[PDB]
């Protein structure tokens, strides 16, 4: 009858459905590789789908997935096991070197723009009308790390101008230079803003920015990765 | 297998408990001690199962159902034959549903990020618990929670709601159907709103964030913004799932009537409650 | 710990009149005030909004359907404030009996007055749809929200027009009241002996659940990555960055499947709109094709 016709109908729809939907959401990491970086023999039951290509705003060319895979940076890891499926171990430094959680992406090096081809994020200082509002300012506050002891105080916030919200604290340290901290890595009190990731002698280690009125797409990426990273690597100096 | 950019995160540590001795992956799965407690609990629960199905003496799933004790029992143990398995597989349950959380909390330390996914899977196990656990201690029986069967807990969904007249009724279901509804509804926006984005007119560039609020405050005249839009479906969601829970843990414990006769109390408010017409009286 | 639920501090810029590309600026208002308290949860913006002639028909419509029905419940209360406070979720606007059929001449007091206002609801809601498509062409946007919207529009047109039409009466529509469309659903599955048992409804059920699996899960895991710019998806999509990669790694270690930036938002919409699509097919086939599940699940169809 009718009605079974209709739901067998809906189950052959719903299987292409999965199916479409499957690979859609292979466009990104795809072939698999083995821990050598060579391709695994085993990339599952569907195959990759047909690449499509994103047209970029404001003249910054094409995108087209999946497409060729690099991570375009070198990984300092070592196995520690001698089959596959244990972790690897850091060679160096993981916060210094960008592994583990302290992982960055190798993004553009410049920055997001708005709808207007402007620069999306700005220090506040140079986004004209734009003020505190609501809450606490916590421009002028000294920074506190897990350390509990002070590593500098907040200069500026850094705004999305098209979205109106606060994105990073422009944080000066006892050397006179300044490093971007995370909106939301950082709990602003009354009197002091706390970081918990960091302790207070990680934070000169922070990526500096090369330009000061303007943060790139890979610099903002090696700041969160580092800041991050902290929660894990810093724990030796971590209190209540 | 890897992802392309898997190697760099499959760092050693984060765990809770057991230092490096379960830190490691099968596949494309993070294993850890809540990935072995959970496997235990699963393979404890399925067997004990399918023990039900021969004492039953059936195989098909459509008809596998295993029972809470009689009511009888009030909150005593019961033999397997008639609801001691239940109350055993209910124990892994919970021991499966934790440890996934568990496992998930190791997860996120690995990976640096934030507690918010096991979080709200909390609030999933907190509903699982309030039909097995709480609600039937409160009323004193097991046999008032539901039967683990595809078709027989759909029974018990329409003999417990029918025992309080049409369901309906209860303002805390009311509530929750309403988080519910709108979930899916902010869902769709969601979904519909970053794809129309990625996705424009033929031939066009990527629209920007800007174009996604324009396009809500043209339609609506405002728009709760990229990070807004997530906080609400963590909230809408969450929520339905809340007064879900409550609107169980107060039927049959402080409320016991037809829940439609609950709503006299607006009716027969003294100012109004005598004043001919209308519908009532 | 920090979890961005709620902002810690908040800026403000100058209105954002929005983008041009080719909508008529003639259409859109000024914007209104700034709330400090939406600020605390998303944007503080409230404003501007565009009406066109479709926005001017859709919202003079709705109106016009509310106000019907609130006359009707007027009507009910013999004009007296207190019964119509006192009785507010009891009043209902019944469609025409069964004896009218599909006709249109039922008298005002018994029917005609639901035509009435389920006309200027029938115009009110695909004018409001032309307008979800047409503000997203000026934008230069796909259609995805018109489409999703009209998953919606589907179960809706299947409750008060397409089943009644095929059943050949009015009566079987839902009525306008609060307690009244509750007790007409439950009504429904009573005399179709037990919607549990329609296998559409119960797929339906699933999406809906698991539409609340899903935005727990997207929207925990993007207030996660936020502290790697997570919720900026658009810009993740382009150039994917550490938020969308740890995203990734958590499906894939926790449960085993791939999830891109771009592709957890179309299981989202599909999710979504299959919730009603499903759920009408459910409706349109109980009275015209089964009239009772639990007969038909026996033959198992
Ligand atoms: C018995 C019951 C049987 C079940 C019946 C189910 C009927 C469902 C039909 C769904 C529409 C078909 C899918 C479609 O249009 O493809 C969109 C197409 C393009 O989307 P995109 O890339 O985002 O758009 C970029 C465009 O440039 C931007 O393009 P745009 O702006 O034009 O939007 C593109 C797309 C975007 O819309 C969606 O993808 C949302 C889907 C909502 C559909 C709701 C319709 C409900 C109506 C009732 O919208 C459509 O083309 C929908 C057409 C209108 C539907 C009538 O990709 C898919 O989503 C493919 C769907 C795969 C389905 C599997 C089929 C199984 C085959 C075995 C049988
Ligand atoms: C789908 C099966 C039934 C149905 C069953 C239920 C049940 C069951 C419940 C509701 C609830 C509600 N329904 Mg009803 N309802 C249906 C069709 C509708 C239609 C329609 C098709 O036009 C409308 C306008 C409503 C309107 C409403 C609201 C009064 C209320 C909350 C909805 C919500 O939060 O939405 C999100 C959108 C927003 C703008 C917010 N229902 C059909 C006929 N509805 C709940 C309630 O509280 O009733 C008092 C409730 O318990
Ligand atoms: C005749 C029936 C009655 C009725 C009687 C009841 C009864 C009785 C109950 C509800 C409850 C609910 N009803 Mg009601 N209800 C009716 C009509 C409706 C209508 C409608 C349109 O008419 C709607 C929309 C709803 C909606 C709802 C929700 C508010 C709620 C269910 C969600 C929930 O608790 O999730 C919570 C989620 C869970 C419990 C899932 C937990 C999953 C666990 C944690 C993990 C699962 C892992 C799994 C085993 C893994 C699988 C294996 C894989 C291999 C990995 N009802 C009618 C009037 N309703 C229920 C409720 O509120 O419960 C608290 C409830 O008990
Ligand atoms: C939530 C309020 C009520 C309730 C009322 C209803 C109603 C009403 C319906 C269902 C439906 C379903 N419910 Mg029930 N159900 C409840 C509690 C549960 C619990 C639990 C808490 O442990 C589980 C595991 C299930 C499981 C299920 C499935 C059989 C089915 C589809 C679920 C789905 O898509 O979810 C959303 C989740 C996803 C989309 C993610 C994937 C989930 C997978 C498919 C779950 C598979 C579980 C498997 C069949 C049983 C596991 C067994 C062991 C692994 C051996 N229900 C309580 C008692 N449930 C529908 C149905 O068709 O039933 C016949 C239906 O109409
Ligand atoms: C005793 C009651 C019966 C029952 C009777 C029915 C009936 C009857 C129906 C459902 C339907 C549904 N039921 Mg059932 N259902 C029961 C038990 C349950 C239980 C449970 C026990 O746990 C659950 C979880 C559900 C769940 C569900 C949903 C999946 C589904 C509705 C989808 C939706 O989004 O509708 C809400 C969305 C809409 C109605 C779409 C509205 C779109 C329009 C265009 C919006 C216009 C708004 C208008 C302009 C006003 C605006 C106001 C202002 C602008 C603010 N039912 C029992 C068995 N159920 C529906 C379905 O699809 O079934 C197959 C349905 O018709
Ligand atoms: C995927 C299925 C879910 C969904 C989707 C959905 N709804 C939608 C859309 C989409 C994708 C829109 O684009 C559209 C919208 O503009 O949302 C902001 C809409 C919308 N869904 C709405 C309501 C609504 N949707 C519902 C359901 C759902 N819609 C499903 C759960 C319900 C329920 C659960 O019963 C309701 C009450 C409106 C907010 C809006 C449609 C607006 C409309 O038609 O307005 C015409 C009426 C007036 C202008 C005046 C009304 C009278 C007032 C008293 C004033
Ligand atoms: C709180 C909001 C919603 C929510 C959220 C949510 N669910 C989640 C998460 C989140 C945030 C996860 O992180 C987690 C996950 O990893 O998802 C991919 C999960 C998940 N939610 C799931 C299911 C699920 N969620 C549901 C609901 C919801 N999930 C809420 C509506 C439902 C419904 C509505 O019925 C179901 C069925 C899983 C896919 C997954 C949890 C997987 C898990 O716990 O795995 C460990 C357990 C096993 C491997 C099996 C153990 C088997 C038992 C020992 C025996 C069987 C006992 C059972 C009681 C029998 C019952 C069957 C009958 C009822 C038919
Ligand atoms: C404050 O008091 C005043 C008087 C100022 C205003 C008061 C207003 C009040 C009290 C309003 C109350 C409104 C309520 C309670 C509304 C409730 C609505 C509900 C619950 C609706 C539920 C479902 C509705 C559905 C499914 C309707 C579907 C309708 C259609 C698909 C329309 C079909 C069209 C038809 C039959 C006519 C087509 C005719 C032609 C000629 C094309
Ligand atoms: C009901 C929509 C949600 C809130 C938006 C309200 C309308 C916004 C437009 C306000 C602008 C009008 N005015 C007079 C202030 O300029
Ligand atoms: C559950 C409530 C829904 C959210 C709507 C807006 C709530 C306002 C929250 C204000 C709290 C901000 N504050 C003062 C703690 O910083
Ligand atoms: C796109 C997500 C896929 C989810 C589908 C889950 C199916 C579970 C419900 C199947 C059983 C319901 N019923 C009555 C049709 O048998
Ligand atoms: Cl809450
Ligand atoms: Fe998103």
């Amino acid at each position: 009858d009718l009605a079974s016709l209709a739901i067998y109908s809906f189950w052959i729809f719903l299987a292409g459905l999965i199916y479409y939907l499957q690979t859609e959401n292979m466009r990104e990491g795809y072939p698999l590789e083995n821990e050598d970086g060579t391709p695994a023999a085993n990339q599952g039951p569907f195959p990759l789908p047909k690449p499509k290509t994103f047209i970029l705003p404001h003249g910054r060319g094409t995108l087209t997935v999946p497409g060729p895979e690099s991570e375009d940076r070198p990984i300092a890891l070592a196995r520690t096991a001698v089959s596959e499926g244990f972790p690897h171990a850091p060679t160096g430094d993981p916060m210094k070197d960008g592994v583990g959680p302290a992982s960055w992406v190798a993004r553009r090096d410049l920055p997001e723009l708005d709808g207007h081809g402007h620069n999306k994020i700005k220090p506040m200082k140079a986004a004209a009308g734009f003020h505190v509002s609501a809450g606490k300012n916590p421009i002028g506050l000294p920074v506190r790390g897990c350390d509990l002891e002070i590593a500098g105080k907040v200069v500026d916030i850094w705004v999305d101008i098209p979205e109106q919200m606060a994105r990073f604290l422009e944080v000066e340290l006892k050397d006179g230079s300044t490093r971007l901290l995370p909106m939301q890595m950082v709990k602003v009190q009354s009197n002091r803003v706390h970081v918990n990731a960091l302790s207070s002698d990680l934070f000169a280690g922070i990526p500096t920015i090369k330009s000061p009125t303007e943060v790139t797409l890979l610099e903002e990426d090696k700041i969160c990765g580092y800041v991050a990273g902290g929660l894990m690597y810093a724990a030796p100096k971590r209190k209540s | 297998a890897l992802l392309s950019f898997e190697r760099k995160y499959r760092v050693p540590g984060g765990t809770l408990v057991g230092g490096n001795l379960f830190d490691f992956w099968v596949g494309p799965f993070y294993v850890g001690f809540f990935g072995v407690a959970t496997f235990f609990f699963a393979a404890l629960g399925i067997i004990l199962i399918a023990w039900s199905a021969v004492l039953q003496g059936t195989w098909n799933p459509q008809l596998i159902s295993v029972y809470p004790p009689a009511l009888e029992y009030g909150l005593g143990g019961a033999p397997l034959a008639k609801g001691g398995l239940w109350q055993i597989i209910t124990i892994c349950a919970t021991g499966a549903f934790v440890s996934w959380a568990l496992r998930e909390v190791e997860i996120c330390r690995k990976l640096g990020i934030g507690y918010h996914i096991p979080f709200a899977f909390a609030f999933a196990i907190l509903a699982y618990l309030t039909l097995v656990l709480f609600r039937p201690v409160m009323m004193g029986a097991w046999g008032y929670a539901f039967p683990y069967g595809i078709w027989t807990h759909l029974d018990w969904v329409s003999n417990t709601g029918y025992t309080y007249g049409n369901f309906h009724y209860n303002p805390a279901h009311m509530i929750a159907i309403s988080f519910f509804f709108t979930n899916a509804l902010a869902l769709a926006l969601h979904g519909a709103l970053v794809l129309s984005a990625a996705n424009p007119e033929k031939g066009k560039e990527m629209r920007t964030p800007d174009h996604e609020d324009t396009f809500f405050r043209d339609l609506v005249g405002y728009s709760i913004g990229t990070l807004g839009i997530h906080r609400l479906g963590l909230l809408l969601s969450l929520s339905a799932v809340f007064f879900s829970a409550l609107c169980m843990i107060i039927t049959g414990t402080i409320w016991f009537d037809q829940w439609v006769d609950w709503w006299q109390w607006w009716v027969k408010l003294p100012w109004w409650a005598n004043i001919p017409g209308g519908i009532n009286g | 710990e920090y979890q961005n639920i709620f902002s810690q501090v908040q800026v403000r810029g100058p209105a954002d009149l929005g983008m041009t590309e080719d909508v008529n600026l003639a259409n859109r208002s000024g914007v209104g005030p700034f709330s400090t308290l939406l600020g605390w949860f998303g944007n503080a913006q409230l404003g501007p909004i565009y009406l066109g002639s479709l926005g001017v028909l859709s919202l003079f419509s709705g109106l016009m359907w509310f106000f019907t029905i609130g006359i009707w419940f007027w009507y009910q209360a013999g004009w007296n404030p207190a019964v119509f406070l006192r009785d507010l979720f009891f009043f209902s606007l019944e469609p025409p009996a069964p004896e009218y059929g599909l006709s249109f001449a039922a008298p005002l007091k018994e029917g005609g007055l639901w035509l009435i206002a389920s006309f200027f609801m029938f115009v009110a809601v695909w004018s409001w749809w032309g307008r979800t498509y047409l503000r997203a062409q000026a934008l230069g946007m796909g259609k995805h929200t018109a489409w999703a919207f009209l998953s919606a529009i589907w179960l809706w047109m299947v409750l008060g027009f397409i089943r009644p039409i095929l059943m050949g009466s009015w009566s079987e529509a839902v009525p306008y009241g609060i307690f009244s469309h509750l007790d007409w659903t439950n009504n429904f599955s009573l005399v179709h002996g037990n919607l549990f048992y329609n296998p559409f409804h119960g797929l339906s059920i699933a999406f809906l659940f698991g539409s609340a699996l899903l935005f727990a899960m997207h929207g925990a895991t993007i207030l996660a990555v936020s502290r790697f710019g997570g919720e900026r998806e658009l810009e993740q999509i382009a150039d994917r960055g550490t938020a969308a990669e740890r995203a990734a790694l958590f499906v894939r270690w926790t449960m085993g499947f791939n999830a891109t930036m771009e592709g957890i938002h179309r299981w989202a919409i599909w999710m979504a709109v299959l919730v009603t699509l499903t759920g009408g097919i459910g409706i349109l086939l109980s009275g015209t094709v089964v009239d009772n599940w639990y007969v038909w699940g026996q033959n198992h169809g």
